[PDB]
C-alpha cells in the first residue's frame, strides 16, 4: 500500500466510524478492556471537567483485574485532569 | 504506558476550563481562536456562555455584519436522507431575509443545550491537552479513546484532523442538528432522556442477558423505543435511552423487581416478565407526555442529556452525517501514523487499523456500502 491509498482508506474509514458512532451503542466496556488488559496501561489520564471515566475505570479495575494486577505487579494510576493536576504535571507538594 | 480518555456530555458546569484559560498560553490560543470564529460567524461568544451561562441569548442581524451573520444561520440545514423514499431536508431555524434577531432560549442556562455544551466541552478538553503538550507531557505512542463526544475531542487533540475553527463549527453544527432532531412540541419538551442502570443494584443480572431482556421485550411487542446505548461498567453501569415515558416505566419495573425479590440464574420464565411488561405498559401508556425522572433503586437519571443518542432513533440521518464529515475532514490531514494501533473507536472497541479485516468487522456492524465495495476490491494497489 502506497502511503496515499492508505491515507484515503484511513480517511474513508474514520468518516464511517464517526458517522455511525452517534447512532450506535458505545462499547466502553470492551474499550477499557483493550487498554487495561491488552495494553497493560499504567497511567490512565482522563481529560475532562469531572472524573466520570476515571471513576468507571477504577470500578472496572476492582470488579476485574484485581487478581491480574497483583500477579503481574502492575501499579495502575488513574488520574483525572480536573483533580489530579499535581500528579499529571509532575509538581509534587514539598 | 499511558492512555488518554476523553469524557463526553455530562455535568458541564459554569466556568469549566476558565482557571486554565487564565494561566495557560496554549489554552488561550484554543479558546480565543474558537471564540473569534463564533463571534464572526454566528454573533455569539462561547467564552461568554461558559463564564456566565445566560438563560437567553439574542443574536441581532442589524448592519452589514448582522446581515452576513443572518445568512450563516439561514444556510444551516437538517438532512435525514433515506427517510422513506429519499431526502426530506429542511431548515434549522425560522430565520428569513426579514428577520432582525433570533433568541436562543433555555430554562436555567444555555450551557445545557447540546449546541452550546458540545463545543464548550470540546474546547475545554482541547485546551487542557494543548497545555499538557506545551509542557512536553504527551508520550509519543500513547493510546487514546473517547466516550461519545469525547471521541471527537480526542481525535482533534492527538491526531489534529481538524483545525480549531473547523472543529467548533462542525460541533456547533450537529449540536443544533440534534437540538432539532427530536420533536420538541409545546414548551421545547420532547419526551426523551437517559437513565444509568445498575443491574447489580437490583438483583442478579447481566450485560446483555437479564437487563437487556427487560428492554428488548418491552420494545418488540409494545412498539416503543427503549435501547441500551452505553455499556460503561460490566454488571454495574448501563445507560438506557428512548422515550421519557419508557424510562419511567423501566425504573418502576426495576424498583418493583427489587422489592419483589426474584431469582433467574414462553410465559414460564421467558414470558413472565413479558406479562410484567404488559401490566406495566397499561399504567404507562396513560402517563402524561411530560414528566421528570426520579432516582430509583437501580436507575439514576442523566442530567444534561435530552437526545436519545446512540439509539436507532438517530439512524435515518447517518449518511447525511457521513456526507457532512467528508466535506469537513480533509483526507490530507488524516495522518494514519497518529491513528494506527492507538485510536480505539466507540463503534469498534478495537485499535484503529487500515486492514481488510478491520473494514470487514465495521461492515459486519454497520452495513455501509462504501465499506462493502472497499472490501470487494481490496486489491487497491
Amino acid at each position: 500500500m502506497k502511503p496515499e491509498v492508505e491515507q484515503e482508506l484511513a480517511h474513508i474509514l474514520l468518516t464511517e466510524l464517526l458517522a455511525y458512532q452517534f447512532a450506535s451503542p458505545v462499547r466502553w466496556i470492551e474499550t477499557q478492556d483493550v487498554f487495561l488488559k491488552d495494553f497493560n496501561t499504567e497511567r490512565v489520564v482522563e481529560i475532562g471537567p469531572s472524573p466520570t471515566l476515571a471513576g468507571m475505570a477504577q470500578r472496572t479495575l476492582k470488579n476485574k483485574y484485581e487478581s491480574y494486577d497483583a500477579a503481574l505487579s502492575l501499579h495502575r494510576e488513574i488520574l483525572c485532569y480536573s483533580k489530579d493536576a499535581k500528579e499529571i504535571y509532575y509538581t509534587p507538594d514539598p | 504506558v499511558t492512555t488518554f480518555v476523553f469524557t463526553g456530555q455530562g455535568s458541564q458546569e459554569q466556568g469549566m476550563g476558565m482557571d486554565l484559560y487564565k494561566t495557560s498560553k496554549a489554552a488561550q490560543d484554543v479558546w480565543n481562536r474558537a471564540d473569534n470564529h463564533f463571534k464572526d460567524t454566528y454573533g455569539f461568544s462561547i467564552l461568554d456562555i461558559v463564564i456566565n451561562n445566560p438563560v437567553n441569548l439574542t443574536i441581532h442581524f442589524g448592519g452589514e455584519k448582522g446581515k452576513r451573520i443572518r445568512e450563516n444561520y439561514s444556510a444551516m440545514i437538517f438532512e435525514t436522507i433515506v427517510d422513506g423514499k429519499l431526502k426530506t431536508e429542511k431548515i434549522f431555524k425560522e430565520i428569513n431575509e426579514h428577520s432582525t434577531s433570533y433568541t436562543f432560549r433555555s430554562e436555567k442556562g444555555l450551557l445545557s443545550a447540546t449546541q452550546f455544551t458540545q463545543p464548550a466541552l470540546t474546547l475545554m478538553e482541547k485546551a487542557a491537552f494543548e497545555d499538557l503538550k506545551s509542557k512536553g507531557l504527551i508520550p509519543a505512542d500513547a493510546t487514546f479513546a473517547g466516550h461519545s463526544l469525547g471521541e471527537y475531542a480526542a481525535l482533534a487533540s492527538l491526531a489534529d484532523v481538524m483545525s480549531i475553527e473547523s472543529l467548533v463549527e462542525v460541533v456547533f453544527y450537529r449540536g443544533m442538528t440534534m437540538q432539532v432532531a427530536v420533536p420538541r412540541d409545546e414548551l421545547g419538551r420532547s419526551n426523551y432522556g437517559m437513565i444509568a442502570i445498575n443491574p447489580g443494584r437490583v438483583a442478579a443480572s447481566f450485560s446483555q442477558e437479564a437487563l437487556q431482556y427487560v428492554v428488548e421485550r418491552v420494545g418488540k411487542r409494545t412498539g416503543w423505543l427503549v435501547e441500551i446505548v452505553n455499556y460503561n461498567v460490566e454488571n454495574q453501569q448501563y445507560v438506557a435511552a428512548g422515550d421519557l415515558r419508557a424510562l419511567d416505566t423501566v425504573t418502576n419495573v426495576l424498583n418493583f423487581i427489587k422489592l419483589q425479590k426474584i431469582d433467574i440464574i414462553l410465559e414460564e420464565v421467558e414470558g413472565h416478565l413479558f406479562e410484567i411488561i404488559d401490566e406495566a405498559s397499561k399504567k404507562s401508556a396513560v402517563k402524561p407526555r411530560p414528566l421528570k425522572l426520579e432516582r430509583g433503586f437501580a436507575c439514576i437519571p442523566l442530567v444534561g442529556i435530552s437526545v436519545p443518542f446512540h439509539s436507532t432513533y438517530l439512524m435515518n440521518g447517518v449518511k447525511p452525517f457521513k456526507s457532512f464529515l467528508k466535506k469537513n475532514i480533509i483526507k490530507e490531514n488524516v495522518k494514519v501514523a497518529r491513528l494506527a494501533g492507538k485510536y480505539i473507536p466507540n463503534l469498534t472497541a478495537k485499535p484503529f487499523q487500515v486492514t481488510k479485516e478491520y473494514f470487514q468487522d465495521v461492515y459486519d456492524l454497520t452495513g455501509s456500502e462504501p465499506i462493502k465495495e472497499i472490501i470487494d476490491n481490496w486489491e487497491k494497489y
